[PDB]
């Protein structure tokens, strides 16, 4: 689904797959 | 390969398109990542954090007085302390929050809304608050006995000095629209009406006009679709240092 | 509520009516790792000399007090061994240990949002001119908020709890503790000309009481945790 | 921590949880945001499996929308004949994230932002009002050259700085798809500090908030073709799509209207909403419901 | 030697290295460049892992930027009617690396350069000032024919040398993407000698620096379409992107402004910087700091 | 394959693009590579080689006198011999070097800068030089005791007759910008201030006005991003034999 | 003779005509061990910030120049990060790295005994009064010798080579290096009011030459090795 | 410093105050390999007849001496057996062994950058005309620098140390040695009409002394290493 | 595949280009090769003849 | 990442992968 044919990794598709999230940084920044 | 026919959506500039485009420096290595604290990879990380509701919302309340509601020693029971409209996508006390302003970048939203009220009175100021989220379909309850039939919580101040009324996700649809009408079935959310339960009792040497700060966040069941431009900001004219970033 | 002891260097802070601390974004302060570093010179690492809880000048809390703010490292740019290392080094990397003591009676009503803003690019009301040195780098005494309701930058105080924040709701909290690590896109930056943090004490509920109105000080004590100093030059 | 959740989390069935000694809804706001969940207290929930959308509200997907950053309408005529300050068939634009308040507010939710800027240039030709006759829209080849911040920028249309031997330039026609290029994440720091609580230079007379590290560069956009006898208002609209977003330290959204590109100076509207003394439009009282169902 | 390093090299931790009999910072410039590294002396460094960029500053990536080599604006009208020397709807350009000082200075950092020239021709049409009316920009098909150096070049637009039976020609429209072609590395020597300390012919009257081996060829660019009743200034901009770069014997960069395409003759500006007697702009003294922080 | 839609970045001419283009001779074999000495595959191979700094930089110094600094027998201690601004991307004594001119083809640079000073006096000319790179944030040190607090090295001439002051990489950011302002935090680098340490002592039959040639190179920790056109060269007018390469 | 490189912190000294160094009494400088320590507070250990070769003001050498002396830490009590840590701490433990550069021509005749005196309790000629602050704590500029022949304390210069000593006999030595560890009966002492060392440059052979008499500076560069700072107080 | 002996053919050069040599770009000179060759005729390979250190005419060094340059092979195009093979062959491939002797006293101050420029396409000041034969091929005597500060080609002397270079800093270096291999894009080229190298003696520090100003010669001795000659024709 | 951006050398007519082009008869079988003498596959076969 | 569909090796993409470098040719051309 990626047609990144250029030699730079920054030129790739918008990586909308970073599903990892940590809300406890901002919701529960204690102990 | 060689036989290629152009699609009807070819040559267009979609805003939300994700196709890979050309580099300008052909061998640019960026500076490597350092561990900056608080990496934000989803909006739900910002969504579930509390943020002050503009509960007072009144013209005499200027600035600082808007983010708190002044709850006073009432001489009689069963008065409405305040009622908050839960239009998180429309202008209201929930608009100037993390969840309201960020959800106004979307048209469709879902999930439970936590609403934490912190009693910012004295330690000796005692009182029970009953906070009742009413599901939509009827009027806002101005009386407590019409309000406690909905999602109500009874809160004694005590040592913890804060409560969380979790507004549940009861709707016919999976999501609620923005749709610019607060009367709609898929847009009206309910009413958080807070009342006296057993009255606010303060000593004579403590302030009678106590204050309450409410917050709305959400839980991890929150969700957002149909991204749109937020109406909180607006450009009618090109700002200062624009046309001076060009000269 | 929660008794908290913070001991660094020769300094120690005990509080008996505090909450749990606000270790910012789930990370302790840390020294620069080898894979993360940019400056090839060896950092100073003064540790216990600059881990001291530098207690700033307390600001008076009244009914009409809009708010106060101290920019980090600008608040400690001239104070103590951390201040001397700030003038003597061009690069630093220090987290901070915020402790805000607001000692008030049990009959006192008030709530201070202690909010640590990363890069508070402050605004100026009714003028398009950028704020100068006399509007930004107020130093140890720390600037008062012209419009804390908009956080003095066009943003909102109402959404400021996404930042590392505590409350000194005077019902059951007399002291606040926010533990900030290093917060910059660069690993190190100039302490005299960039404020990586600031601490904003904003009375979202002002001081209201019906007893004898005594002077309530807001005392800010910042302990620079994991402080590192690179590029040893003359005292700038 | 260690949550790689891809949908909204489902709630479990909640019974009557009247247990003495523990209370979930009683929390401390003086620590952070509260952890009282839906099946814990205040509602007797049911087990509903939540399959709701999360990929759309990803911070990547939140900020990977190509929004306008430079709409400049410059005339295309004999500017060399008699013009003083106006854009002589070319404009050097300091690439800032702050020119248009939509994408400015979107990136200003975060303190730090590591992204590559997918710059897409959509250029339109219109006939200027002095000519008052169509006579066809010409196919104009335009050069957009990314000059580093502070480096030597051209002064003319044929300024001999348009050779682009080392500077990266894109040549694109108006009768073509819009110019899609990817400016790298080129900051000398590991993110673009969208806000800067500091000054650019070591002198005290520096500008507040303008870190040249987070200044992306200078898009110098010119007509490669020489002048026509007919003048044409070339409206070049640079839309920047921030891609490969890594965001840090989320912030309050900007509520007051923006005044300046350079700083975060504030002045609200003359009445609420989004006013300096009242961000929200005012109700009648605390007990008054706006848009109440009647 | 045998370094296939892909990033900047990391420094190791340095302690107090006061050792008698050895001193790293004491070197000999009368041998070459010094080998005194950062953890060896003069700084007590820390171990910082260096992940910095190297692929962008590759000599390939340094010289693979498509910079202008031939900007020629020739008129397109009845040139056969009355013209004497001007380009009769066609121009033969001797393909030289030296026409524009940016890419000239970039390739003149090296003595020898083996590269294939990705010639991209971006041609723009403008209406000439004699007509003083737009009337649409015509779609013009242009032929760029690569003639070998010294071979028979055309003399007219319809000169019957444009058949290109053996010569390589590219036909390209102005309402099209620019003409991307790759001229091979066609030198009779194994690199283009960007500088030549010699003469072309065995006679003493030859030209200095013009080795015909490093002369790439002759791009003869014409309008394939016959003349319009309206004249059009066709500005053809040949940008050459040097690709598959192999570079040899690096040189001082050219500091003085270039005077001639043929030679490396020098004449600086009338005052410093880049003047003949002073390449750098002069300070007040040795002890005076320009742009000192105050 | 057959269904192809054109991207917004299609049909454009990027300068830094790397797509393969058409050959003109369909079977051209180039002449084979010979081993020409000094194969340059990266700019760092040219970067770490020493190159004369224009330390004198003064209007009385014409040509040859600019690349050396005349250090004389001083009658008193603790004078500034010279101070060098380390703006490798801005016009200064480091501009006319390999590292300066080549780094001005870039906007962002990083890495330690080695600076080797060779004492070009007599053998009997003795003296100690203290060379102090000062990190940015303050003024250039005109006095030695303010200078030795930074990165200082003490150099006795001796038999080796050259020293290397390695300017370390201490910066808040990973890279330093060009940005056309030498006062900026991300652009100012520091000041290499060289002072007398124990004075320059020459015999009466040796020249009192001794000379010093300084050089700046870098190490293998150097790095360059954001390639730009160098302002060292400039074309205001089409040069000679242009329009004679066309005729 | 012997090329010597001394690199500490951001500072580095190269010398091409030096001898072997004078690591004092056969011991390197070291930080305070746990069994040796007295102060229970944690030492600062600034390391590379205060390991810098602090170059002092060079003194002119003439024919009639009796001698010079700089008391350690009094010479560096106000200079740099070491000076800032001296005012900010009541206790310190630092060794020193003496490097004395006397650059002279090969036709110059002279011999400087660089002698490091532990606790130079100096004397005063023709008076029984103890020397005051203005006769002892001269600081960075450093006192000139009234009577260096008796080492200005009633002792003898002739026996001063029992002390850690080097020579700048200008025949084949242009620079001297004496590496002093911590030298006190106490593990730590007050830097503002006790000089654990001093460095005395005494021209036992004065400057004599028959060429053009040029200014010969005696430049003293002291790098505080293994510097430790205890008792973080205000700047005294 | 370093005693260096270079012995080729009947010639030998000993130097006692030289540095390490400047073997150019890390490669020794070599004869043409079979895979590298272009001319199918057999090379001459005169070896010891043309490996001789051909000593050129020494140029006088003064205070105002701008610089000198000898183009290779043009400097040796007429000198000795190498010169005879240059006239008798149309193709050659020879590296060079540069040895520049500048014998000066220990009280003499001066620094000659000996810089070997590959294809010095020289410039002419204030004229766009290319330099002719009388401005380029000066032969054995070798051209003087009109503007050595710009390397007489618009480049910079200040960046000329990227080229194979040595210094005759007269403090501790009296002779320079640069060992050049064959430097051309072609394997072989015409020696009479292409200068593959040149050697530029540029006094970056001019001759300055306060003794009796004696004549200091700059003597250039070039030994053509691995010299190969192809295409035996008449003496051109 | 579907996302395709046009190169700068797209739509041009190079003389020496080697891309496969369209047939005009969709099933044209040519007449088969006979062994004509002197098959010339390189110019060097003609070059080395006097 | 290479779309070299032409029959000539010189027509390929700009090979920005020659990471091998030898600075000792130019930095240390001795011994």
């Amino acid at each position: 689904n990626q047609i990144n044919f250029y030699k730079d990794s920054y030129a790739a598709s918008a990586s909308k797959q970073d599903f990892s999230q940590d809300p406890s940084k901002f919701t529960e920044p204690v102990v | 390969g060689v036989p290629t026919y152009l699609l009807p959506g070819s040559g267009q500039f979609l805003t939300t398109d994700d196709h890979s485009s050309a580099p300008v420096l052909p061998c640019f290595n960026p500076t490597p990542e350092m561990h900056i604290p608080g990496q934000v990879r989803n909006m739900l990380e910002v969504i579930q954090v509390e943020s002050m509701m503009e509960i007072n919302n009144t013209e005499n309340a200027v600035g600082m007085q808007r983010l708190k509601v002044d709850i006073s020693v009432l001489t009689d029971v069963d008065q409405l302390l305040f009622n908050i409209p839960l239009d998180i996508q429309l202008d209201g006390p929930l608009r100037n929050t993390l969840v309201g302003n960020i959800s106004r970048y979307y048209t469709h939203w879902s999930g439970s809304l936590e609403m934490t009220f912190m009693f910012c009175g004295s330690f000796m100021a005692t009182g029970k608050l009953i906070l009742c989220y009413t599901p939509p379909g009827g009027s806002c309850p101005t009386t407590r006995e019409t309000a406690m039939l909905g999602t109500h919580i009874v809160w004694d101040f005590g040592l913890q000095s804060s409560v969380t009324l979790v507004i549940p996700w009861i709707s016919g649809s999976h999501y609620r629209m923005f749709n610019n009408d607060a009367k709609s079935t898929n847009a009206n959310v309910g009413y958080v009406t807070c009342f006296m339960q057993t009255n606010l009792i303060v000593p004579s040497e403590s302030s009678n006009t106590c204050s309450l700060i409410g917050f709305v966040a959400a839980k991890d069941d929150f969700s957002l679709r149909l991204m749109r431009d937020s109406p909180d900001i607006g450009q009618l004219e090109h700002l200062h240092e624009a046309e001076a970033a060009y000269q | 509520d929660r008794v908290l002891q913070l001991k660094l260097g020769n300094s120690a802070i005990v509080t008996q009516e505090a909450a749990n601390y606000c270790c910012a974004y789930g990370e302790w302060p840390n020294y620069l790792p080898d894979h993360e570093a940019v400056a090839i010179d060896k950092p100073t690492q003064p540790e216990t000399a600059t881990d001291r809880f530098y207690t700033l000048k307390s600001v008076k809390w009244e009914t009409e007090s809009t708010g106060w703010w101290w920019k980090l490292p600008d608040a400690l740019n001239n104070i103590g061994m951390f201040g001397q290392n700030v003038q003597h080094h061009y690069l630093y990397r220090s987290g901070f240990l915020i402790h805000v003591q607001c000692n008030a009676t049990k009959f006192h009503q008030g709530a201070l949002l202690v909010v640590a803003i990363p890069e508070h690019q402050r605004g100026a009301h009714n003028t398009t001119t950028s704020p100068g040195f006399d509007d930004i780098m107020k130093g140890e005494e720390g600037g008062t908020f012209n419009h804390p309701y908009v956080l003095d930058d066009g943003t909102s105080l109402a959404c400021a709890t996404i930042f590392p924040h505590q409350w000194i709701n005077l019902r059951t909290n007399n002291s606040a503790t926010i533990v900030l690590p290093w917060m910059n896109a660069a690993p190190m930056d100039f302490p005299l000309r960039h404020n990586q943090w600031t601490l904003a004490i904003i009375p979202v509920v002002p001081l209201g009481t019906r007893t004898v109105s005594s002077m309530v000080p807001i005392t800010v004590s910042i302990a620079p945790m994991c402080c590192e100093f690179n590029g040893l030059r003359h005292a700038i | 921590i260690e949550s790689i959740i891809k949908t909204a989390t489902d709630t479990v069935k909640s019974e009557i949880n009247a247990e003495l000694g523990v209370v979930p809804s009683l929390n401390a706001v003086e620590t952070g945001a509260s952890s009282n969940t839906e099946p814990e207290e205040a509602i007797q929930t049911r087990t509903v499996i939540n399959q709701h959308g999360v990929s759309e509200t990803l911070v990547e997907n939140f900020l990977s929308r190509a929004a306008l950053v430079s709409k400049r309408s410059f005339e295309y005529k004999n500017h060399t004949s008699s013009e003083a300050r106006t854009d002589k068939n070319f404009y050097k634009w300091t690439i800032n994230t702050k020119s248009f308040v939509q994408l400015r507010r979107k990136l200003e939710l975060f303190t730090y932002l590591r992204f590559d800027a997918e710059i897409t240039i959509l250029t339109t030709v219109a006939v200027g009002s002095n000519n008052s006759t169509y006579m066809g829209l010409p196919d104009l080849t335009l050069q957009a050259m990314f000059v580093p911040t502070g480096a030597l920028t051209p002064e003319k249309q044929d300024s001999f700085h348009w050779q682009s031997g080392s500077n990266a330039s894109v040549f694109f026609k108006v009768s073509d798809p819009p110019a899609r290029m990817t400016i790298p994440f080129m900051c000398i720091n590991s993110a673009y500090s969208v806000f800067y609580d500091g000054f650019a230079g070591f002198e005290k007379n520096g500008l507040y908030g303008i870190n040249p590290a987070d200044t992306i560069g200078n898009l110098c956009v010119r007509i490669v073709n020489e002048h026509q006898p007919i003048g044409f208002t070339v409206t070049v609209r640079v839309y920047m799509k921030p891609k490969h977003i890594k965001a840090w330290a989320p912030r309050p959204p900007r509520t007051l209207p923006y005044m300046s590109i350079a700083n975060a100076n504030y002045k609200g509207k003359e009445r609420a909403p989004n006013a300096l003394n009242a961000i929200i439009g005012n109700r009648e009282s605390v007990k008054t419901m706006p848009h109440d169902i009647v």
